[PDB]
């Protein structure tokens, strides 16, 4: 263990160098406690400073210099570089901690400095600085008597090594410390050689000598009577040190300890104490004793409301940065975790699966790897291959200049292996069978309709839901039943909970990029095959570069609407895609809008109700509504129709996520023409007869009223 | 058709903090204390697990951006520490033959332990090959290694979070070491 690497300063300016020698030097000035002097270039330069407290011999101020980094401790405060920090404070290599009764700061792979706050302070050095250090700690040669008080083949005094190792400040002349006369007292009531000899130590008594101990013990006896156990806590610390197992000395009247209610003050408790956050630390650790405060075995430390020690199953869980005590649970849109057992016991909730082509280009497959595809042809974007029961196809059709620069331009449901043909185009019409077909439409199980003017849900009770978006451009979005997992082939990958089996292929290996992947299911043979793109359209224009800079970093923006999302979804794919878009697009206001549009419906997908994200941005869908419609966030069931209101819909039984659109606000409702009216202003429907508002009628042997576009009938 | 010999899962953790899980998820995370790169000490039973490793990132000059990565090799009552350019042993338990074995690749040290090879590229790359015993039994930074990596993202209390920042503070060996910020 650290057996010969430490050097310690305690009490009476009782200084220990790492070999084992100890010697009383009563300096008053800065003075370089340790230093890689031996080098081409130094490593740690650590200089103690030692001060009067009324009469008490106190440390006032470490100044510790190690590879570019100034550390100073004075006055119970840390200075970093210059600038106070707030404990602990923590860096690549560097950790400085109010840990326990100390400052301790460990410069990994360099040293390791405790600071009682008072009188003491020991190093730690790394085996590779042998021979190369000098000061009051020594030279880490290993032989302590022969050679730290030879300069230039004479032995030295204690008080003049110490004075060799003085530095003085760039203004300041400091005395020498003149040599103290003789003694008295000694350790006449025994206490020093009834303690350090008695059991506690006894194992100790094996690894470190105790004679310059007693002697200390002695000497601080002459000084105050309430500061003579400074020399058995830093036998304990070295005891410690070298390997061996102190035990408990202290006792109410031999410098009493406090510790808080749950937690014990021990001499040699296991360093790592384990706390229900990391309830098994301790299990492999490699430190010795130290001494602090613990808790009594069992129950762990609780480091999250600070509690005190808890019992591992009564102690809170921690969930993005939120506090649940246990007992309690929370349910995601996909999974639901009990704060139990000390851990979160998690099961999950049937979750559909989730395709989507977004930009025209990019893909979130069902297993989430997001990919981009610049193709033009028509892909097979979804297929339960096992069977033919339904293939999504959608045709990505190739936009401008460049390559890259591609749009989705429909969406062609293919069904009953190919029986049926539900074809969504980019303009919103909707082809049937390669038929024009108004929306909505209730056949075959299948329900077509719009929840708002960006939107076109194709619900199908095969399994799968596309709900396709036409507004700022075309992207679609494909909802499976989970019970198809691990059966369904094509673009969005098999849907079997495997990032890296989304891309075989039917010759049964995974394909290596997206490119190269697609290319394998292209509708017509005769399309050309995608290629793989590096360049970024960003690294064009400067001023598209500012715009789509400018504009997509509001996805990422701690402060913005999107803010509320980052916490569950990275939006770092989102972000590329923006750029991606804005950039590639000739209209960039409709990529960028697109894209976050995407982002917004992927997040409101997982449960976020993201809202007025549109702050200065994508205004121009706000304005370009249908007449008497109005735009709004969050749309989250069906349209609200007069012939709905008066005989009920097929439509409005189908769970999509909320999505936002243009529709008619809440309290009005649209009749056949289209226009948006109050319910007054709508017809009861009886038979498909318009019936209109507040019209008493006679109807076989009965009389009805149109109220409020409700019909009632009576008799 | 291909023959059926089972290959060696791989977890990647180099750069400024990037990792490739085992189960092929990507993300990056600038940690600055010690965090368990793998373990099997994470189960309803943890003293069935054999072994266990960390890394924490070394500046070799300076206190700044990192230069190196220390590696803490645990394996059963061993122990390799790899720093600095070569490898140590403190090994502490009971004092058989190695469980390990040494090598130098090219520019890498391997340590082998007959079903687990730690490859490092003495400054700051390391590569983890594991056989397919392990699989759904490790946890850590390099995942759980289930063909899963939706969920690799699974914190100590297992609680799988859709943030880098969170489920590398889960990771740290020291609870006291301050959490990470905000990577920039
Ligand atoms: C330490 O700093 C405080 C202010 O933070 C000051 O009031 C005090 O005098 C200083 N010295 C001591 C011994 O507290
Ligand atoms: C330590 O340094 C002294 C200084 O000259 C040298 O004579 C001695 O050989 C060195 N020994 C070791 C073990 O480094
Ligand atoms: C999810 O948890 C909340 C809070 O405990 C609860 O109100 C809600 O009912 C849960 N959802 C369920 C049980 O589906
Ligand atoms: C739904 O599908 C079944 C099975 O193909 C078919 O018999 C039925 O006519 C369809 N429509 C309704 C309303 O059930
Ligand atoms: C493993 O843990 C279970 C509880 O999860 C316990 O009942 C069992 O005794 C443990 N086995 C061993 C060998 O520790
Ligand atoms: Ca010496
Ligand atoms: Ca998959
Ligand atoms: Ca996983």
């Amino acid at each position: 263990a650290h057996n010969g690497r430490v050097c310690s300063t305690w009490g009476d300016f009782h200084y220990k160098t790492f070999d084992g020698d100890v010697f009383r030097f009563p300096g008053l000035c800065n003075y370089v406690f340790s230093e890689h002097c031996r080098a081409a270039y130094e490593d740690f330069n650590v200089q103690l400073r030692r001060g009067l407290v009324g009469s008490r011999p106190v440390v006032t101020r470490v100044v510790i210099k190690a590879q570019g980094l100034v550390l100073e401790a004075s006055n119970g405060s840390v200075l970093i570089n210059g600038q106070r920090e707030e404990l602990p404070y923590s860096r690549t290599g560097l950790l400085v901690e109010q840990s326990g009764d100390y400052i301790k700061v460990s410069i990994r792979l360099v040293l390791t400095f405790l600071w009682n706050g008072e009188d003491s302070a020991l190093l730690e050095l790394d085996p590779k600085y042998a021979n190369q250090t000098c000061g009051l700690c020594g030279d880490f040669n290993g032989l302590p008597a022969f050679n730290e008080f030879y300069a230039h083949n004479a032995r030295l005094t204690p008080l003049q090594f110490g004075n060799l190792q003085k530095l003085d400040g760039p203004t300041e002349q400091c005395p020498d410390p003149l040599p103290l006369p003789a003694g008295n007292c000694t350790d006449e009531e025994g206490i020093c050689h009834r303690t350090l000899l008695g059991p506690a130590f006894a194992e100790c008594h094996a690894l470190v000598d105790s004679t310059a101990y007693l002697a200390a013990c002695a000497q601080d006896l002459c000084r105050c009577p309430t500061c003579p156990c400074a020399t058995f806590v830093e036998y304990s610390r070295q005891c410690a040190h070298a390997g061996g197992q102190p035990r408990n000395w202290r006792c109410p009247e031999l410098c009493p300890r406090t510790c808080p209610l749950n937690m014990q003050h021990q001499e040699c408790g296991s360093p790592c104490t384990d706390t229900c956050s990391n309830p098994q630390r301790a299990q492999l650790c490699e430190d010795h004793c130290v001494d602090g405060c613990f808790c009594p075995p069992g129950t762990v430390l609780d480091d999250i409301t600070h509690s005190g020690c808890l019992p591992l199953g009564q102690c809170p869980c921690t969930h993005g940065g939120r506090t649940y005590s246990p007992g309690t649970s929370f349910n995601t849109t996909c999974s639901s975790c009990t704060c139990s057992g000390g851990l979160w016991q998690c099961q999950d909730l049937p979750c559909p699966g989730t395709c989507s082509v977004q930009g025209g280009a990019h893909i979130s497959t069902y297993d989430e790897k997001l990919y981009d595809l610049h193709g033009d042809c028509s892909y097979v974007l979804s297929k339960k291959c096992a069977d033919s029961s339904f293939t999504v196809l959608a045709e990505l059709r190739k936009c401008g200049l460049t390559d890259n620069e591609n749009c989705l331009k429909a969406v062609t449901l293919s069904l009953d292996g190919g029986d049926t043909a539900i074809r969504v185009q980019a303009d919103g019409g909707v082809f049937l069978n390669s038929i024009y077909t108004q929306l909505p439409l209730s056949a075959a199980n299948i329900t077509l309709f719009t929840p708002s003017s960006f939107f076109i849900v194709v619900q199908t009770g095969l399994g799968l839901q596309l709900l396709v978006q036409l507004v700022p451009l075309m992207q679609v979005f494909v909802r499976l039943d989970p019970a198809h997992q691990g059966q369904m082939c094509g673009l969005c990958g098999n849907f079997n909970q495997n990032q890296a089996d989304d891309f075989t292929a039917l010759s049964g290996v995974v394909e290596a990029t997206g490119a190269a992947f697609a290319n394998t299911w292209k509708a017509q043979a005769a399309c050309a095959n995608a290629r793989n793109s590096f360049e970024d359209p960003c690294s064009l224009s400067v001023e598209n570069e500012n715009y789509a800079r400018h504009w997509c970093s509001r996805l990422t923006d701690p402060n913005s609407a999107f803010s509320r999302c980052h916490s569950i979804i990275n939006p770092k794919p989102f972000h590329s895609n923006c750029m991606f878009d804005t950039c590639n697009c000739e209209r960039s206001e409709d990529c960028l809008c697109a894209a976050l549009s995407s982002y917004v419906h992927a997040c409101a997908a997982k449960g976020v109700q993201l809202s007025d994200w549109r702050d200065g941005v994508c205004t121009k869908y706000m304005q370009n509504c249908p007449k008497s419609q109005r735009y709004a966030y969050v749309v989250d069931a069906c349209q609200p129709t007069c012939r709905g209101l008066s005989e009920a819909d097929v439509t409005c039984s189908v769970s999509f996520v909320p999505v936002d659109g243009c529709t008619c606000p809440a309290g009005t409702f649209l009749n056949d023409a289209g226009a948006c009216v109050p319910a007054q202003e709508c017809p009861c429907y009886a038979h498909g007869t318009v019936l209109a508002p507040g019209e008493v009628v006679h109807d076989e042997g009965a009389v009805c009223s149109c109220t409020g576009g409700k019909l009632s009938c009576l008799g | 058709e291909c023959s059926h010999r089972l290959c060696l899962g791989t977890c990647v953790a180099y750069g400024d903090g990037h990792f490739i899980t085992f189960d092929g998820d990507r993300y990056s995370f600038e940690g600055s204390c010690e965090y368990i790169l793998a373990q099997d000490y994470c189960g309803d039973n943890t003293t069935h697990g054999t072994f266990r490793i960390v890394t924490e990132n070394i500046p070799c000059g300076t206190t700044g951006t990192t230069c190196s990565k220390a590696i803490k090799l645990f394996v059963e009552s061993y122990e390799l520490i790899l720093q600095e350019g070569t490898f140590k042993a403190v090994a502490r338990g009971p004092g058989g033959d190695p469980p390990y074995k040494i090598r130098y690749m090219g520019i890498f040290l391997v340590i082998e332990t007959h079903g687990m090879a730690v490859s490092w590229d003495r400054k700051t790359s390391v590569f983890i090959r594991l056989h397919q015993d392990y699989k759904g039994r490790v946890c850590g930074l390099c995942g759980n290694f289930d063909d899963n990596a939706i969920n690799d993202f699974a914190t100590r209390s297992r609680s799988v979070v859709g943030d880098a920042l969170e489920f590398g503070n889960s990771w740290k060996l020291s609870p006291s070491c301050p959490d990470a910020l905000a990577p920039k």
